[PDB]
């Protein structure tokens, strides 16, 4: 829905889900055009 | 959009008529009509279609003017877009579909400027400025140039035989490059399509084997004959009168008198063709090639003869035989002297005549000609729609390549030619000004279309390339004359990143962008002219 | 759009005349004027059709003020013989 | 350019006069046999009813008969009028009426 | 107008998948037809026969199908039975679950076409290394070998039954036109009843006409042939003579002509010491008195492609002139003629040199079961044909396939990437053969492909199922092997389909000319 | 990239008249409603004869009735018919040269528009143009404020002359003009200034001639005498100087409840109680009136039998059945009051008559009662009788014209004389200050006065004279004089001098039938997108 | 203009709303510059037409970028920023008349 690279999203989002990693999942926008967000602080 | 009424003073008849804005609006709504079908088979991740005859009978392909070919279209303004596809079809071979887009934006903007306030004459003399730049620029953007291999290769993407690209590469250029001939005394083109294309269904792709020869889809007519006769210096009758009996010549009637005539007068119907045939067996023919037809009166003389002999085969085919093997048509065999003989320096000699089968299928082929290099492709696929469009494919491809050995000159095609062309007449408009400007500006990025769409249709974003695009083609005018060293241009789509074109291999042929935009124009201008139609129904 | 289906796109007056469907019988009249302004020079039978618009509607301004037809006429047409007139002395020869 | 409706009738000037004359004259030769000693009688008759009459009396012929024609509907009132207002004359005013008409 | 007014537009995602789903729905209505267990889909056609079978191609053949997607898929099972013979049934199967398995896990992932495109076609360059790797050269030759072959491609329709008989039909057809061979030089009569045991390939050719004059013989021992490619009547001017007669003599003198332009003929056809007169056109009613005279039973209007293989048998030549009738141009050694009757209907026999055309006298148990044993000896012919071309032989029964996977299954993970997609789901589709081969059987697929794919990775390549079993077998030991040209065009065209139908986005219907 | 799309509900029947193309098809259309009318101007006009969707007869002058009966379609048309329409409510007379010049003004601008003009320019250049003529009469204008009794009383007439002559009625337009005058005097409140007609009544009975057509000072009803033996005149009782009227809004009927009722009769003596009450409470009725002293018992409601009766034994003329808005008009002509129950008649609330009787209205046909004064009477009814239901009709039509040409110059008693005169001037101020405009309104100042010249060149045409030679003697004339008041002989007089030939319009009249043609002008110039749904 | 609706009532006006309102609009995405315009007339009386107009405009000159490849949810994140400081740019534009 935000137009990003599906293939390229899914394994950066698994990637650092592998305790800090409980929090990340995926954001909005083009410096999260790289990934993910820290769910934990955006209050979401 | 109100359905308009029809004047309460003019009185017109099986014909109504709209005027001024109601017109100017349905040609461009007809224009992008005809151009948004074919917008999403640009590009090499451009892609393919479907189109059923109705009766589920179908035809895919890309090749835009046999797509605009097949639909049926409606409106003039259309019909004009669809006239000028063909137009390139006849002129260049390949572009097709990029010239009708291009037309539609020229089209379209045009409008946007009298749909504000300015003139058609304004900026139909503003288009004219701007080609007279754009083609001057083309030229001094020019590469004349191996390089063949990449042309073809150009034409191959966006098509099925795209991801066999390389085989289908060099198939095409020696194909052509085999078939050079002198015509005007001097000049040497490459025939507008003397390879002749046969497509059989069976095997693969890669498989598709090209002839050192001829391709005739023809049988030897008895099945006695040899359907083969090899080894060196073989000799080939190419006929064109049919070895039958005739009816009395034509105003000739027969009244028998004396009995004993019926059987003299019959007899002799039989005489003068095997006298004929006795003069092309005895003249060393071992095979011959006749267009029109042969009885079974003649097969039984050829078969005892062992000559393998065709009938019926097209002239059209021929003639490429007769100035390949050295043979000479015979469309009739008279002397200095009423006398009718047949001198054996009149045959082609080649290196074999082999009947090869073909998924299903026999067809002879003439190997390996004498008097002049001969080429011929024959495809192979999955079926018959499959190809269909990859002779469709290489008569594109085929024709990128001839009009490179015709014009000594390549543009540096993926769009740059277009991308630069967007800034240098952009800022060009300033040279003008007036309201002329806003003219010459919206051609500037009228031509933004082609190197747009490419990148709409890889589904992924398009502004971050083609703006970016813009940036590196701004850096070739404010870039000094050592410092060239900034000068570079391109782009690639299946990566997705803006690369060196030339180095990369994409390559459109020279004329291929100057008639393309030439005729692009001669179009809109006609459509931007027009003010008021009149339609008058059927008789 | 042709009664019989081919596309013709024109500036020329006697040609737009022609092949429009123009109906009525006094209005068809038009495009003999603009015909046989073809047939005399070729040039300007789209000038000639608005003049006869211009004349007809100011005939129609002199046929509300109450002027009979017949003297409006012939003293158009005596209009003719002293502007054709202007027109040959107003005129610059030049060399053949 | 159309102006009224559809079904509407515009009877102008040159053809309004013709149907005011030929509807008055029609409507006064209609009666003119009424006239007088040796006058003859109308037979009316209508389709309703399966009735009938046998009159002299002009006003019953032309009040009974019906018309379309505007300019002869005037008249077949002024012909009650002068049954309201005397009684007998009824004729004498139509045909008065019509042959001044007919002189117009 | 805009454009046309009546016209469906199907376009993106949409468009993709009316081609997928109708393609692999192809696949569905023979998926039961694949293998030993596969079934007889019965067919009524459109103007009243029956076709029941189960040679693919001739079950789809007789199908109408209005998706040019499917209409895409149907005529290619052609090109496959146009090469090949055999494998008409697989072709459709793997065509689907291509774009089956490959497609829409993958296409509704967001990768674009023309990637997927060049993914698959380097795995049938890899597909087709492969199958020739594991496939072994056979002797053509070895008489008793190439029946094996046989054995196993007909050990799937309806004629098992007889297998014995039909491979010695088969492979004796074709050692008789053996330089290189066409199966169209071989007549294959069917004569409803008796039992198969009946069928007898004739080193020869078989007519249905009898002897046009009762007093000629209808046996002759070793009879000198002649063949004719003209009529044996008087021809007319081909220039429109007409005769203006005047005198009173002058009728008879004429009219004779004709009754001596035929003893002419028949002195001319006599001179040439024959027997036996065969014509393509019909004979007269007066060349019967000179030819029974000259001792030659004649046969009359006959079709023009059983001249070429008469002609062939008997050595003959056939001419169009009788005036230039030569010494060459006669039957030696034709062992016999005979006209033996086969109940109510006469039928003329031509048996026993160098023969190099053949007719196969097939004999059933209806006209209607005939037809469907043809179908069988036709794919039958084909397999024995191939292999003399192509001397190698694939291990089948699901071994060459699943063999294809687990080394396309291996390279696609030494890929990786994004082509790495594509390419891992052309390893997906070549198990759907072993997969439908547990299924007919009717043993638990997933089970049995578990215990093939892995005992296939250090188990040899001749590892796959047996039909009637439903157990795994090394087809070494037990005798299935499919011919190499049949594995290499099945992988062949099968992509080429999936790889023509999915650069396919948009359907515009309502095209017309 | 073409979807056949839906924006507008039912698409398919909606056409749009745009652009120019839409301008001239409305000023045509305007056109032709003009030439229809044109010809039916001034006293040399000729009538309309127009025909009902049921059959029923019209002929007429008075614009507004032509417009208002023809079955019209196109939209700028079906406005001019309220143009008209809306002239004779604000006015009364005037309504058919309101649509020549608004149609002419319409015209002009075409010619105009035709030239390369922005229409909203023409309209406001139009406006600016209407003020400077209506300015140039209110200065010119002249007065019957300052004159005398003797002469207000004169050229109230002439107006009626005027606005009657035009009109079929012109045969007695001396009697006819006579009865116009005497009903606004008679009606209308002097320092109110104020005409109601609800107040006149129009009557009109078949017969005769329009000779005939007198106006009565009280009211003419439909009824007759309650019983036939009472008599047919009333005479006053000699020394009373009146009739006296029982007018009264309570049936001659035994009294009975608003609310639902009923009796409960048990007692057979009690119904003969209620018996003995039946003809009691009718004599209490009598009696009542009897001693009120009224001569002539008028009442709203119905007798009842035996009321009617001892209503003809005591002497009591009695009218069965009148009129809410009739007794209305009885009680004021009358003097008399209006008088709810029985118990609430008294000598003082009764009506004062001159003479009270049954008309035969017909020879053959029906009696009529005539409630006639020799005294000025509030309310007074106009009889209007003719030789066709069609000129009685037509003949009602132009007095309720001329009444109103004189009910407008008691609101505003200033006059200005036509003949086109009026026009003239107008278009000769406007045609002065034209070059005193410039710039662009330069062309709508010469275009709004040439325009108003249609108004006299039509006179001029039906009247048989040349168009150019009046206008161009008459707006000569009115420069070479100092004076305004020079029109054409319509009828064919030596003199152009309509002062001295009682042509005499209305201030107000002239006026309204500038700005409304000037304004509605303005709206359909401002019009230019159209768009009509189907029928 | 100059409206006939679908029951013979014949209507002229420059009244947006009331253009809009007369004009019967079935399109579901058109019928939100009818409610666009009918708000206007609710809190102001004027702009009826002007409010349209922008709306129009505005989506108009985002076609451009949807003809490229661009999501509909970034144009929009740019129009609304675009209003809000559109709003501050009136509000320290607008003039306290009763100072001046
Ligand atoms: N590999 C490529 N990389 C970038 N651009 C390409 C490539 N191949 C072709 N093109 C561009 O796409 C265009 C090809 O258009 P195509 O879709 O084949 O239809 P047509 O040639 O009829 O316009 C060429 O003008 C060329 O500039
Ligand atoms: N007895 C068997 N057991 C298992 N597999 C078999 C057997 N016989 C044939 N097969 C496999 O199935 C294929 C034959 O099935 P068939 O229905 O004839 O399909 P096709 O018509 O495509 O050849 C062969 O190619 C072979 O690999
Ligand atoms: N006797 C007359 N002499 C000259 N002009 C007259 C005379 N009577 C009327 N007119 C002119 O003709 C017009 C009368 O037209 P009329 O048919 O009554 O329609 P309208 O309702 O417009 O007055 C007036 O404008 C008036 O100026
Ligand atoms: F789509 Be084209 F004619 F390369
Ligand atoms: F339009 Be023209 F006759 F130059
Ligand atoms: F015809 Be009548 F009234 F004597
Ligand atoms: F069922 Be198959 F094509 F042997
Ligand atoms: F014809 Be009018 F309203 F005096
Ligand atoms: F057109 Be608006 F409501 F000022
Ligand atoms: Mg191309
Ligand atoms: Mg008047
Ligand atoms: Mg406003």
């Amino acid at each position: 829905t935000a137009g990003l690279d599906v293939n390229e999203v899914l394994p950066n989002l698994y990637a650092a889900h592998n305790t800090d990693h409980l929090y990340k999942g995926v954001d909005i926008d083009g410096e999260s055009d790289e990934g993910v967000k820290d769910i934990r602080e955006e209050n979401i | 959009q109100l359905f308009n009424n029809s004047r309460s003073d003019t009185l017109f008849l099986g014909g109504e008529k709209i005027s001024g804005d109601d017109i100017r609006n349905q040609n461009v709504l007809a224009t992008m009509a005809v151009a948004n079908v074919v917008k999403s088979s640009l590009g090499p991740v451009g892609l393919d279609k479907m189109l059923v005859d109705d009766i589920g009978d179908f035809t895919v392909t890309n090749d835009g003017a046999t797509i605009l070919s097949l639909l049926d279209v409606q409106h003039p303004a259309g019909k004009i877009l669809v006239e000028l596809a063909q137009q390139q079809d006849r002129e260049i071979g390949d572009g097709t579909t990029s010239v009708v887009i291009i037309a539609s934006e020229l089209l379209k903007r045009a409008n946007e400027l009298v749909k504000n306030k300015i003139h058609p004459t304004t900026i139909i003399t503003g288009f004219r400025v701007a080609l007279r730049e754009a083609i001057r620029f083309i030229n001094e953007v020019l590469s004349t140039s191996e390089t063949l291999i990449n042309i073809a290769k150009t034409s191959m993407s966006s098509k099925i035989i795209g991801a066999d690209s390389d085989f289908f590469s060099n198939m095409v250029v020696d194909a052509l490059l085999a078939v050079k001939t002198q015509n005007s005394k001097g000049e040497i083109k490459y025939p507008v399509k003397a390879v002749n294309v046969l497509k059989a269904h069976g095997k693969s792709a890669t498989e598709s084997l090209l002839v050192p020869g001829y391709a005739l889809n023809c049988t030897v007519a008895s099945q006695a004959m040899p359907k083969r006769i090899a080894g060196g210096n073989v000799k080939i009758a190419c006929l064109d009168l049919n070895l039958q009996k005739a009816r009395m010549a034509m105003g000739v009637q027969i009244n028998i008198d004396d009995p004993e005539q019926l059987e003299q007068i019959r007899k002799r119907e039989a005489g003068i063709v095997l006298e004929r045939v006795k003069k092309i067996i005895d003249a060393g023919a071992q095979v011959v090639l006749t267009t029109k037809g042969i009885d079974d009166l003649c097969l039984k003389e050829f078969v005892e003869a062992k000559i393998m002999g065709v009938r019926r085969c097209k002239k059209e085919d021929l003639r490429r035989i007769a100035r390949a093997t050295g043979a000479t048509l015979v469309s009739s065999m008279s002397n200095l002297e009423g006398e009718e003989t047949f001198e054996s320096s009149y045959l082609g000699l080649c290196d074999e005549v082999v009947q090869a089968k073909f998924s299903d299928d026999e067809c002879i082929l003439i190997k390996g000609t004498s008097k002049h290099s001969s080429s011929s492709i024959i495809l192979r696929g999955a079926n018959d729609y499959s190809l269909d469009e990859m002779e469709r494919s290489l008569h594109d491809s085929l024709s990128v390549v001839k009009r490179t050995l015709e014009s000594g000159n390549v543009v540096p095609g993926g769009g740059c030619v277009e991308a630069a062309l967007n800034i240098y007449l952009d800022n060009f408009a300033t040279t003008v000004g007036s309201r002329e400007q806003l003219a010459i500006a919206e051609f500037a990025a009228a031509l933004l279309i082609i190197p747009k769409t490419l990148a709409v249709n890889a589904a992924k974003d398009s502004s971050e390339l083609v703006a970016k695009l813009r940036s590196y083609h701004a850096a070739s005018q404010m870039a000094k004359p050592e410092d060239r060293s900034y000068r570079n241009y391109g782009l690639d789509l299946i990566r997705g990143k803006i690369v060196d074109e030339i180095h990369a291999g994409v390559l459109e042929p020279t004329i291929s962008k100057v008639k393309s935009l030439k005729s692009a124009l001669e179009a809109c201008v006609a459509i931007l002219r027009i003010d008021t139609m009149i339609t008058v129904d059927p008789e | 759009k042709t009664s019989r289906g081919e596309i013709i796109i024109s500036n020329d007056g006697h040609t737009i005349l022609k092949q429009m469907a123009i109906l009525h019988p006094v209005a068809r009249m038009l495009v003999e004027v603009s015909a046989a302004q073809d047939s005399e020079a070729g040039d300007g039978t789209t000038s000639v059709v608005i003049l006869t618009g211009a004349l007809l509607g100011a005939a129609e301004r002199l046929l509300n003020k109450g002027i009979h037809p017949t003297i409006i006429a012939d003293s158009f047409q005596s209009a003719a013989k002293r502007s054709v007139d202007i027109l040959l002395e107003m005129c610059h020869k030049v060399s053949l | 350019v159309q102006i009224f409706g559809d079904q509407v009738t515009e009877e102008r000037a040159e053809n309004a006069r013709l149907s005011a004359f030929v509807g008055a004259i029609a409507v006064g030769d209609l009666v003119k046999s009424t006239l007088g000693p040796k006058g003859m009688d109308k037979l009316l008759q209508s389709a309703s009813s399966n009735t009938c009459m046998v009159t002299n009396d002009g006003a019953t012929i032309l009040k009974s008969i019906p018309l379309d024609n505007p300019a002869a509907k005037v008249l077949v009132n002024i012909s009650k009028v002068q049954d309201d207002e005397v009684g007998d004359g009824t004729t004498s005013v139509t045909v008065l009426s019509a042959e001044l008409l007919r002189e117009a | 107008v805009f454009m046309n007014a009546s016209q469906e537009r199907t376009t993106g995602r949409q468009a993709q998948i009316s081609n997928i789903t109708a393609a692999k729905a192809v696949a569905d209505v023979i998926r039961t037809c694949l293998g030993p267990k596969a079934m007889l889909k019965m067919l009524l056609d459109p103007m009243g026969g029956l076709v029941l079978t189960n040679d693919g191609h001739a079950i789809l053949r007789e199908i109408d199908v209005a998706h040019p997607a499917a209409k895409s898929m149907l005529e290619l099972s052609r090109t496959q039975d146009e090469e090949v013979g055999d494998g008409t049934t697989t072709v459709i199967i793997l065509a689907g679950e291509i774009l089956a398995q490959c497609a829409p896990y993958l296409i509704e992932k967001n990768i674009h076409p023309v990637i997927i495109i060049q993914a698959l076609k380097k795995a049938l360059t890899d597909a087709l290394e492969v199958i020739k790797q594991v496939s072994k050269p056979v002797d053509v030759e070895n008489d008793a070998a190439m029946k094996k072959l046989i054995q196993a491609s007909i050990g799937t329709k309806y004629v098992i039954h007889w297998s014995e008989k039909m491979c010695e039909l088969a492979l004796d057809a074709v050692k008789t036109v053996r330089e290189i061979d066409i199966k169209r030089y071989v007549r294959v009569e069917k004569i409803p009843g008796g039992d198969v045991l009946d069928s007898r390939v004739l080193k020869g050719v078989l007519l249905n006409k009898d002897v046009v004059h009762p007093k000629m013989s209808r046996h002759i021992e070793n009879p000198r042939v002649v063949l004719l490619d003209c009529p044996l009547e008087y021809k007319k001017g081909e220039s429109q003579t007409n005769i203006e007669i005047e005198k009173e003599e002058d009728w008879n003198r004429i009219l004779q002509i004709e009754e001596e332009q035929v003893q002419l003929m028949c002195e001319q056809i006599l001179a040439v010491r024959p027997t036996l007169v065969i014509t393509e056109k019909g004979v007269s009613d007066l060349a019967q008195h000179y030819l029974l005279k000259g001792g030659c039973s004649v046969l009359r209007r006959v079709k023009k492609s059983d001249n070429n293989r008469i002609a062939r048998v008997t050595g003959a030549t056939i001419v169009n002139r009788v005036e230039d009738l030569k010494e060459s141009d006669v039957g030696t050694n034709c062992g016999l003629f005979k006209v033996e009757m086969i109940g109510d209907e006469y039928f003329s026999f031509l048996d026993n040199g160098s023969g190099k055309a053949c007719t196969i006298m097939l004999r059933g148990g209806s006209k209607d079961i005939l037809n469907e044993i043809d179908r069988n000896l036709q794919d039958a012919m084909a397999v024995a044909r191939n292999v003399m071309l192509s001397p190698s032989l694939s291990p089948g029964g699901g071994a060459t396939e699943m063999a294809v996977s687990v080394k396309l299954a291996e390279k696609a993970k030494q890929l990786e990437g994004i082509q790495q997609w594509p390419y891992q789901a052309v390893a997906d589709a070549m198990e759907c053969i072993p997969r439908t081969l547990i299924q007919n059987a009717g043993g638990d697929p997933i089970r049995l492909l578990s215990q093939l794919r892995a005992k296939h990775a250090q188990g040899n390549f001749t590892t796959g199922i047996d039909g009637d079993k439903g157990k795994i077998v090394d087809m070494v030991s037990y005798g299935i092997w499919e011919p190499e040209v049949i594995k290499q065009q099945s992988v062949k065209t099968a992509i080429e389909s999936a790889c023509l139908l999915l650069r396919v986005d948009d359907i515009v219907s309502g095209v017309r000319k | 990239m073409g979807r056949p799309f839906i924006i507008v509900k039912d698409q398919g029947n909606k056409k749009r008249q745009h652009g120019l193309e839409a301008k001239k098809s409305h000023i045509l259309a305007a056109r032709s409603v003009a030439s229809i009318i044109k010809t039916s101007l001034g006293p040399r006009g000729l009538d309309k004869i127009l025909i009902s969707p049921d059959g029923e007869i019209t002929i007429t002058n008075d614009g507004a009735t032509i417009l208002s009966q023809m079955e019209l379609d196109n939209e700028i048309a079906k406005l001019l018919v309220q143009l008209s329409k809306s002239q004779d409510d604000e006015i009364g007379d005037g309504t058919t040269g309101v649509v020549v010049l608004a149609s002419a003004l319409l015209d002009q601008a075409l010619e105009l528009i035709q030239k390369g003009i922005h229409p909203i320019k023409i309209a406001n250049g139009f406006d600016e143009a209407a003020k400077l003529a209506i300015s140039k009469l209110e200065e010119t204008c002249d007065d019957i404020s300052a004159s005398n009794d003797e002469l207000f009383r004169d050229f109230l007439l002439r107006a009626a002359k005027t606005s009657l002559g035009s009109k079929i009625v012109s045969k007695d337009h001396d009697r006819f003009a006579e009865m116009a005058v005497e009903a606004v005097i008679n009606v209308m409140d002097k320092d109110r200034k104020d005409v109601d007609f609800d107040l006149i009544k129009m009557q009109g009975r078949v017969g005769g001639s329009i000779s005939d057509s007198k106006l009565i000072n009280g009211v003419i009803l439909d009824k007759d005498f309650s019983h036939p033996q009472m008599p047919k005149c009333v005479l006053p009782k000699e020394g009373s100087d009146g009739v006296k009227l029982a007018i009264l809004t309570c049936p001659f009927e035994p009294p009975k409840p608003k609310t639902k009722h009923k009796l409960d009769i048990s007692s057979v003596e009690e119904y003969q109680k209620l018996q003995t009450y039946e003809q009691d409470k009718f004599k209490e009725m009598i009696d009542d009136v009897k001693k009120a002293g009224a001569d002539v018992v008028i009442c709203q409601w119905g007798f009842d039998d035996e009321a009617n009766h001892l209503l003809l034994q005591n002497d009591l003329p009695a009218v069965r059945w009148v009129g809410g808005q009739e007794l209305e008009h009885i009680a004021i002509s009358t003097n008399g009051r209006i008088v709810p129950r029985f118990q609430d008649l008294s000598k003082d609330k009764l009506g004062t008559c001159s003479r009270i009787y049954e008309q035969e209205f017909g020879t053959t046909k029906d009696r009529m009662l005539i409630i006639e004064q020799s005294k000025e009477t509030k309310t007074v009814t106009c009889f209007v009788r003719g030789s066709n239901k069609m000129i009685v009709d037509e003949a009602e039509r132009a007095l309720h014209d001329s009444l109103c040409v004189v009910r407008n110059l008691v609101k505003d008693s200033r006059v200005v004389y036509g003949g086109g005169a009026a026009e003239v001037t107008m278009s000769l101020a406007v045609s002065e200050e034209a070059d005193k405009q410039r710039g662009i309104d330069q062309y709508a100042f010469r275009g709004f006065a040439q325009a108003l010249d249609t108004i006299p060149m039509t006179l001029a045409e039906n009247s048989g004279l040349d168009p150019i030679g009046t206008l161009s003697t008459l707006k000569s004339k009115q420069l070479k004089e100092k004076i305004s008041n020079i029109g054409v002989d319509c009828l064919g007089y030596g003199s152009n001098d309509m002062k001295e030939l009682f042509v005499v319009d209305p201030f107000i009249g002239k006026k309204q039938q500038i700005l409304l043609a000037t304004q509605l002008c303005r709206m359909i110039l401002k019009i230019d997108n159209v768009i009509i749904s189907g029928k | 203009i100059l409206i006939v609706t679908s029951n013979q009532k014949t209507t002229i006006s420059n009244d947006g709303a009331t253009i809009l309102k007369l004009l019967d609009v079935v399109h579901p995405a058109a019928k939100t510059l009818v409610d666009i315009s009918r708000a206007q007339d609710a809190e102001v009386g004027d702009g009826t037409t002007s409010v349209t107009i922008l709306a129009g405009e505005l989506m108009k000159e985002a076609k451009p970028f949807l003809e490229e490849g661009i999501s509909s949810h970034l144009i929009m994140k740019g129009y609304r920023k675009a209003v809000s400081l559109a709003v501050e740019k009136i509000n320290e534009l607008a003039v306290d008349i009763t100072s001046e």
